[PDB]
């Protein structure tokens, strides 16, 4: 009896080696007598390499293996929301087991050329610094690209909480993080209410290589559940590199030789499987999106390494966060240089692209002078646009921690800035100027709101300049 | 049967056969002991860790000791589990080697000793605390810009003679006294007369008998110095994790660690990762790390000093490493040479604890303005060499005027201080350092002679100094 039992003959850094298995498949699940599974990766003329998918400590030479007649699998459903589970399904919590009752592969083909249609539909991430400049539309995958404490995981924080008005699910995909930092984070997704729509999945640093590796996959598999029913996901991958990292691990242990910076051949191809299943469905398919936003931590801002480079590759865009305009107060730290959405604009409501188009490029050509001003002194004119405008437009965009902005509240005093509503108050005053405004709105231009709200265009030509002088008449410089 | 022998020895590496169906489990403890039958052998004591399996019953070890005068064929015996150390109370003020056998002559420890696996998996995710919460250490700098969290990796930096054995022997000091807790210091490949010359400072401080000590130094196999950390770690848990309190462990030199593990994995012939690094070099950081976490019932807080080779901090070891620090303190020599003392630099020291949700707003603003009013000094000294002194402007003057004194409130007395400087040391609460600098922000005491300032605990002490002085 060879067909569904196996014998094993090496262990070690967590792969295996075991003999038997004749009809075993490859990618198959197997079992191990502990009850920790496994994944038969080379079929060999007389042996079998089984990558160990758990705690490798109890398995010594010898030990049994069996099949389990299923490809790599994980569990999906509507039973996972709300919970935190590893790349293989188990709860972690403790809240008990899960009901689920279908499941999907590891590996699936993504969707093909015809199957796919043009993204147009916004994704409002709550934050101005993104949703005025970056835009994100849904289907689309954007990078988030920056140095270590600069805020990437704020960013993604602040879009999942947001999304508790529009109907989308999220799921959170933490690869390598400390178990203390996916503890708080899961407290503050608990303290503002997004457990309701939110599947967490966890592998910590402490996991090993295998999960690392295996965890963002379980998460789009997760994803495409409910991406195949019509419905609008949005996947966020804490850190691709912690990946890349574990594959590399992997590859070094099973002898593969290594390339460009040791890393293996195939290293382009594991990213762009993971990430060529966010796609934009049609009509014909059921119209549903998946929306992804894989990290990358680059070290000194060298957006020129392998791996940055090899990522920006597949991607539809890049954020770029600086660790230099992070310290030192611009807290966004948003860098509008290096910073571009290719899908973008085109999903984005009419007011804001009929306002807040030409922000990017004009707050590059203000960063470019705020350096050439350094060399003396320069026009009235430069001056103006220097000073009046740009310093403004960068004390307005700046956001506090965990404080979503609905789009209509954003665009008015984006409009607002713009039009030079802004331009005489000091520079020291426009965020209490914004935050004294909302509540203003809030109080006396409520069918404004509706209107954009509604209509998804500006409230009318001319109309909002009344509100906005009664707003500044009753507020107080310094 | 659980009797094996050794079939082949090549350096720290040694591979031993056992019978079918009776393999030791993988980091498992090996003992081997021999005593010379004629004048052709020495006496052999030897302990192996189990690394690989190799197959054909054949297991791959790593030696904790030179493997000099082993023979093919002696046996070897199981011990059933890990390396295991002695725990509790008993570990107070002893010296340990990192089989857990003491090196001081207080004598041996007795076998019905309580001993933990050296080897443990993280805590779970349940286990953990839900909240962040601060550590409170009773020194003004470090409480007030560059906060400590329970559970979280502080890293320090400094050059020689600037003061870290004594701040390190403070902190062991202030957290005795008010918080209740122990020490740990684990000394990693690092040099002995260091460690001799730390312990016997330690015994003049009288800290010693509030800590434990474990050393495996730079002439230690690297199987041993790889292992240091562990036991550390381990003789650390048990008072967290028994009694529920919170503990300090202090890693003399964390890259030693990783090139240990580079050492062995180049031994056990894996293929080298990017810069000659271990392929493991992250997992075997992240099992280090993951265990000095807070849980519901207790914490442990590591201060740990790392070496970046190169001055490179792109280097794949401090990449890893700076990853899990939540923490930063910087000592200048400048602040040294000026008489500033614990001489944490005011402005490189950062931490992720120092936000407004964590820490409080009130505290927030007045951290922030010391900062800002300190930098603008800094930027205020290069104007005072280029034009002059009294060419500056009023405000200029004013900033100057608050930046003295807070740069020298910025100074304490440390308890162990004493022995150089002959002041009784003080311990400053978090909420009182706060409220003095908000008032020296204020102007409260801008009349005051900045040299009472200098050297002092509370500032109502400040005030009794300037009372005494005029
Ligand atoms: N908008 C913001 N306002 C205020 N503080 C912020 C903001 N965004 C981020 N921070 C602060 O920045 C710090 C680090 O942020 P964050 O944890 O998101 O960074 P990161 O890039 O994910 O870091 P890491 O490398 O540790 O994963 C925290 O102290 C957080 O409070
Ligand atoms: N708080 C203090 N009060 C008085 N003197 C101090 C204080 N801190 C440091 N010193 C002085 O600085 C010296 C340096 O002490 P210490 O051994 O802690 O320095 P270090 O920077 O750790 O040095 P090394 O690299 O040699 O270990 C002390 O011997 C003492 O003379
Ligand atoms: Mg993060
Ligand atoms: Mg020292």
């Amino acid at each position: 009896q060879v067909s569904d039992v196996g014998t094993v003959i090496q262990v070690g850094d967590g792969i295996a080696r075991a003999h038997g298995l004749d009809n075993v498949m490859s990618g198959e699940l197997v079992e191990f007598a502990n009850g920790v599974m496994g994944m038969a990766l080379n079929l060999e003329e007389n042996n079998v390499g089984i990558v160990i998918l758990g705690p490798y400590t109890g398995i010594k030479e010898g030990d049994e293996v069996r099949r389990t007649g299923r490809i790599m699998e994980v569990p999906v459903g509507e039973a996972l929301i709300g919970r935190v589970v590893n790349p293989l399904g188990q709860p972690v919590d403790g809240l008990g087991p899960v009901e689920t009752t279908e499941t999907r592969p590891i590996e699936s083909p993504a969707p093909g050329v015809m199957d796919r249609r043009s993204v147009h539909e916004p994704l409002q991430t709550g934050i101005k610094a993104i949703d005025a400049l970056v835009p994100i539309g849904r289907g689309q995958r954007e990078l988030i690209i920056g140095d270590r404490q600069t805020g990437k995981t704020s960013v993604a924080i602040d879009t999942i909480i947001n999304q508790k008005d529009q109907n989308m699910i999220s799921i959170y995909v933490a690869i390598g993080q400390k178990e203390s930092t996916v503890r708080t984070v899961v407290e503050t997704l608990r303290k503002h209410g997004a457990l309701d729509y939110t599947i967490v999945v966890t592998a910590s640093a402490s996991q090993p290589a295998p999960l690392l590796f295996l965890a963002p996959y379980a998460g789009v598999a997760m994803g495409e559940y409910f991406m195949y029913k019509g419905k609008h996901v949005l996947v966020v991958y804490d850190d691709l590199s912690k990946q890349a990292a574990a594959y590399r691990e992997l590859s070094l242990l099973l002898r593969r030789p290594p390339g460009r910076e040791a890393y293996p051949g195939d290293i382009f191809y594991l990213h762009s499987r993971l990430l060529e299943r966010a796609a934009k469905l049609s009509d014909a398919k059921g119209g549903g999106s998946l929306t992804a936003l894989p990290f990358v931590e680059t070290q000194a801002g060298d957006i020129s390494a392998y791996i940055p480079t090899n990522v920006i590759s597949i991607t539809d865009g890049q954020i770029f966060l600086q660790s230099d305009l992070f310290f030192s107060g611009v807290r966004p730290a948003i860098n509008a240089g290096l910073s571009v959405s290719r899908v973008g604009g085109a999903a984005q409501i009419k007011a804001m692209k009929k306002v807040a188009g030409t922000l990017r490029l004009d707050l590059a050509a203000y960063r470019e002078l705020e350096a050439f001003a350094q060399f003396g002194s320069d026009l009235d004119k430069a001056t103006q646009a220097k000073l009046a405008r740009g310093a403004r437009t960068v004390e307005v965009l700046k956001q506090d921690l965990h404080q979503p902005i609905p789009v209509e509240k954003q665009v008015l005093i984006i409009y607002a800035l713009t039009r030079g509503f802004l331009d005489d108050i000091p520079v020291e005053d426009v965020r209490r100027f914004e935050k004294e405004f909302y509540l203003f709105l809030d109080q006396n231009g409520q069918h404004l709101l509706e209107h954009i709200r509604t209509t998804k265009d500006l409230p009318n030509e001319d109309d909002l300049n009344k509100a906005i002088e009664a707003f500044k008449k009753t507020f107080v410089v310094s | 049967m659980t009797r094996g022998r050794v079939i082949q020895v090549m350096g720290p590496v040694v591979d031993v056969k056992f019978e079918n169906g009776h393999l030791p489990a993988i980091y498992n403890a090996l003992k081997i002991q021999h005593k010379a039958r004629n004048e052709n052998e020495v006496d052999i004591d030897l302990t192996l860790e189990v690394a690989l399996h190799l197959g054909d019953d054949t297991v791959r070890t790593i030696a904790m000791a030179s493997t000099d005068g082993l023979i093919r064929g002696m046996e070897v015996i199981d011990t059933g589990a890990p390396i295991s150390v002695p725990v509790g109370e008993v570990t107070l003020g002893r010296v340990f080697n990192v089989l857990g056998e003491p090196i001081d002559l207080e004598g041996d420890i007795p076998a019905d000793a309580r001993r933990d696996p050296i080897h443990r998996p993280a805590p779970k995710f349940e286990e953990l605390a839900t909240e962040v919460e601060i550590l409170e250490t009773g020194i003004k700098v470090v409480d007030l810009l560059a906060p400590y969290i329970k559970g979280g990796k502080i890293g320090l930096f400094g050059g020689a003679g600037v003061g870290k054995t004594v701040l390190i022997q403070e902190l062991i000091h202030n957290i005795a006294q008010e918080h209740g807790g122990i020490s740990v210091f684990a000394g990693v490949g690092e040099r002995t007369r260091e460690g001799n010359d730390l312990y016997h400072e330690m015994k003049d401080s009288g800290v010693i008998s509030k800590t434990a000590m474990v050393f495996g130094q730079m002439n230690e196999p690297p199987g041993a110095r790889m292992r240091v950390a562990l036991t550390g770690l381990t003789m650390a848990e048990y008072f967290r994790d028994e009694q529920g309190q919170d503990v300090l462990l202090f890693i003399d030199n964390i890259f030693r660690f990783t090139q240990a593990g580079s050492e062995v994995s180049a031994l056990l012939g894996r293929m080298p990762s990017a810069v000659g690094y271990q392929p493991t070099l992250a997992t075997e950081m992240g099992q280090l790390q993951e265990r000095i976490t807070s849980t519901a019932k207790g914490s442990i807080t590591s201060i740990q000093a790392i070496y970046v080779p190169a001055d490179d901090y792109t280097d794949p070891a401090p990449a890893t490493t700076f990853s899990h620090l939540d923490a930063t303190t910087n000592l200048e020599r400048k602040l040294a040479e000026m008489g500033i003392y614990p001489a944490v630099d005011p402005l490189a020291s950062t931490s992720r604890a120092l936000a407004p949700e964590i820490v409080g707003e009130e505290h927030y603003q007045v951290a922030r303005k010391v900062q800002q009013t300190l930098q603008r000094y800094k930027e205020l000294q290069d104007i005072i060499a280029i034009l002059g002194m009294d060419e500056l402007s009023d405000e200029d003057k004013l900033v100057v005027h608050r930046a003295r004194r807070i740069q020298f409130f910025l100074s304490q007395n440390f308890h162990v201080a004493e022995q150089f400087t002959g002041q009784p040391g003080s311990y400053v609460p978090v909420k009182e350092t706060v409220r003095g600098f908000k008032e020296i922000l204020e102007g409260k005491y801008d009349h005051l002679p900045e040299d009472a300032f200098r050297l002092v605990g509370r500032i109502e002490e400040v005030v009794e100094k300037a009372k005494a002085m005029g």
